[PDB]
């Protein structure tokens, strides 16, 4: 049995440019617990990374809030990158201020 | 508290 | 309103790459409140939320030790599974366990759990009762033989139907303000054309606690369930959570729809609607 991860992407206050706020990435319903989970500004790894301690759910799949500081621009752009088991390559979405 | 087991499955 | 106290234990073994992963958090509701990890630098219970870190030293070292415990015995645990299973010593593998009770508002329990699961799947479980087992195959009946033997379902229930509900009435308690004060939703309705003829709302519930709610979408007073969209429901990063609904409506008719968010911590439930500007 092997669950591929779930991946919202957004952040904890509605953006405003200039204004600071939180990036999340939410990853839930994957078996495995061993997950790879990057935030991504422009392409590039961010480092300073903090994630929430591992938990499951009804059907013992694992989820995990991976979050940092941030600040939206107009033209910056931040993704979630998400490796797994179950993904043959690292799967990959960008943060939409609408979703 | 939490549940302390001391049978192994 | 209803209450729960959780925990949710995550065993994880590692060939070749030392002992196994021990990581176990604690629930009271939607709040984690305990954690333990066996990769820390010295492993030990440790204080998650506000409220459960004003008890004492002795509540502290107990559940440490009772963490530090179950460490070795479920070392032994995936050591039998493994076993049962006639699986490779090189592969990694999963043992995850879960207990806790439900207590009404009156604060008597409402059922107790204690199941397991193995790579995936349950493997065994005490039933509503309390007295009885399920086991998901023949090698899970081998645990339910030795738990049997054991008389486990008394002792299970002496601490579901004890020390569980004891312990949620004094959690839920202590921090009262932080667990039973729900958090009303902050919500609006966003507009987003996906073409020339088709535009989607989208229904937002922002900042609310506890997790429950319900997002529904009605065209006229009439609703729209397998047209709605809805997403998991997702924490901000500051206890609360965040969820939405959409639908995709032809353009021109968007305001013959309407939003019905229901949330404990409302006096009534709310009705929205896109405003044009």
């Amino acid at each position: 049995i092997q669950r591929t991860p779930k991946i919202q992407v957004y952040s904890r206050h509605p953006a405003e440019n200039g204004k600071s706020n939180f990036l999340n990435c939410y990853v839930s319903g994957f078996h495995p617990s061993d997950i790879e989970v990057d935030l991504l500004k422009n392409g590039e790894r961010i480092e300073k990374v903090e994630h929430s301690d591992l938990s499951f759910s009804k059907d013992w799949s694992f989820y995990l809030l991976y979050y940092t500081e941030f600040t939206p621009t107009e033209k910056d752009e931040y993704a979630c990158r998400v490796n797994h088991v179950t993904l043959s390559q690292p799967k990959i979405v960008k943060w939409d201020r609408d979703m | 508290r939490r549940r302390w087991r001391r049978l192994t499955v | 309103g209803s209450h729960s106290m959780r925990y949710f234990y995550t065993a994880v073994s590692r060939p070749g790459r030392g002992e196994p992963r021990f990581i176990s958090v604690g629930y009271v509701d939607d709040t984690q409140f305990v954690r333990f990890d066996s990769d820390a630098a010295s492993p030990r219970e440790e204080p998650r939320a506000p409220w459960i870190e004003q008890e004492g030293p002795e509540y502290w070292d107990r559940n440490t030790q009772i963490c530090k415990t179950n460490t070795q015995t479920d070392r032994e645990s995936l050591r039998n599974l493994r076993g049962y299973y006639n699986q490779s010593e090189a592969g990694s593998h999963t043992l995850q366990w879960m207990y806790g009770c439900d207590v009404g508002p009156d604060g008597r329990l409402l059922r107790g759990y204690n199941q397991f699961a193995y790579d995936g799947k349950d493997y065994i479980a005490l039933n509503e009762d309390l007295s009885s087992w399920t086991a998901a195959d023949t090698a899970a009946q081998i645990t339910q033989r030795k738990w049997e033997a054991a008389r486990e379902a008394e002792q299970l229930r002496a601490y579901l139907e004890g020390t569980c509900v004891e312990w949620l009435r004094r959690h839920l308690e202590n921090g009262k303000e932080t667990l039973q004060r729900a958090d009303p939703p902050k919500t609006h309705v966003t507009h987003h054309p996906i073409s020339d003829h088709e535009a989607t709302l989208r229904c937002w519930a922002l900042g609310f606690y506890p997790a429950e709610i319900t997002l529904t979408w009605q065209r006229d007073g009439e609703d729209q369930t397998q047209d709605t969209e809805l997403v998991e429901t997702r924490p901000a990063g500051d206890r609360t959570f965040q969820k939405w609904a959409a639908v995709v409506v032809p353009s021109g008719e968007e305001q013959r729809y309407t939003c019905h968010v229901q949330h404990e911590g409302l006096p009534k439930p709310l009705t929205l609607r896109w405003e044009p500007s």
